[PDB]
């Protein structure tokens, strides 16, 4: 099953919104407008803001989903490499088997499909306090884009969706991820090189 | 120079490197190969937790080819010549290796053991024959 991968900006206006850090070596995340391409590292927390257009209602469904770039790929799921699952490390909200986790938000809640074993993780819509203009969701990434097995150094791409309470699409967008241990360093071999 | 602290080193991290997710790993007395395998075994598998100490050693460091080796190097110095150190300094690179190759850097094993190898047979190795190492740890571990 492969998930509808368009740009649904919808009435809400769906936009993704990412820090930009830089392009310097020491650095947790950092997200290349470029390539729209974000670079992780292991086991480390992900700033991602939702730039929405309008104010949807309050109790609404994030859902992320990520698949591989490479389109024979994406019907493949994204996992775990072989030593890390039977790692134990779990800290008894967030399952073993999940790659994608979200941190901050104590409201986290994984979708685990059965029909083609995809893993998603679903966090309800966070209201916009003073001060905060968008809606800024800690997404921590407890694997590298390189792990065999799993992502066998492929690049993924996350799917950063926004349903209903019921599952009606308001909006859906999605980028580019990769995952290491310096982002810095692993910007400079594709960005850095692509210009 | 027999180099039994040399290749006890990579022996045992070898050994480690046989646990799983490894490819290039698999295709490329004293007693003092068991007492790591038991001691160095037993820390693995609280390592091998994700969130144990080495997350709080290596942090995921901006730099994991040359700046991990100085970080887990400069720990065993942080106390010096300690045979309760040493466990720890063992099972640092043990359970590292393993998520090196796991997680296809490569780059992160293959430069921390030849700059461990090299310094070992350098000073290391002359040092610990001399002062004592894991002759000396024989001695309380499994010969007290």
């Amino acid at each position: 099953s492969v998930p509808s991968q368009k740009t649904y900006q919808g009435s809400y206006g769906f936009r993704l919104g990412f820090l930009h850090s830089g392009t310097a070596k020491s650095v947790t995340c950092t997200y290349s407008p470029a390539l729209n391409k974000m670079f992780c590292q292991l086991a480390k927390t992900c700033p991602v803001q939702l730039w929405v257009d309008s104010t949807p209602p309050p109790g609404t469904r994030v859902r992320a989903m990520a698949i591989y770039k490479q389109s024979q790929h994406m019907t493949e799921v994204v996992r775990r490499c072989p030593h890390h699952e039977r790692c134990s490390d779990s800290d008894g909200l967030a399952p073993p088997q999940h790659l994608i986790r979200v941190e901050g938000n104590l409201r986290v809640e994984y979708l685990d499909d059965r029909n083609t074993f995809r893993h998603s993780v679903v966090v309800p819509y966070e209201p916009p306090e003073v001060g905060s203009d968008c809606t800024t969701i800690h997404y921590n990434y407890m694997c590298n884009s390189s792990c065999m097995g799993g992502m066998n150094r492929r690049p993924i791409l996350t799917i950063i969706t926004l349903e209903d309470s019921s599952g009606n699409l308001l909006g859906r967008n999605s980028f580019e991820v990769r995952v290491c241990a310096c982002p810095g360093r692993d910007r400079r071999t594709e960005e850095e090189n692509l210009r | 120079m027999s180099q039994s602290n040399r290749e006890l080193v990579v022996d045992f991290l070898s050994y480690k490197l046989s646990q799983k997710g490894y490819s290039w790993s698999q295709f490329s007395m004293a007693a003092v190969k068991q007492a790591l395998r038991e001691a160095g075994d037993e820390f693995e598998l609280r390592y091998r937790r994700a969130f144990s100490d080495l997350t709080s050693q290596l942090h995921i460091t901006p730099g994991t080819a040359y700046q991990s080796f100085e970080q887990v190097v400069n720990e065993l110095f942080r106390d010096g010549v300690n045979w309760g150190r040493i466990v720890a300094f063992f099972s640092f690179g043990g359970a590292l290796c393993v998520e090196s190759v796991d997680k296809e850097m490569q780059v992160l094993v293959s430069r921390i053991a030849a700059w461990m190898a090299t310094y070992l047979n350098d000073h290391l190795e002359p040092w610990i024959q001399e002062n004592g190492g894991w002759d000396t740890f024989v001695e309380l571990y499994g010969n007290n």
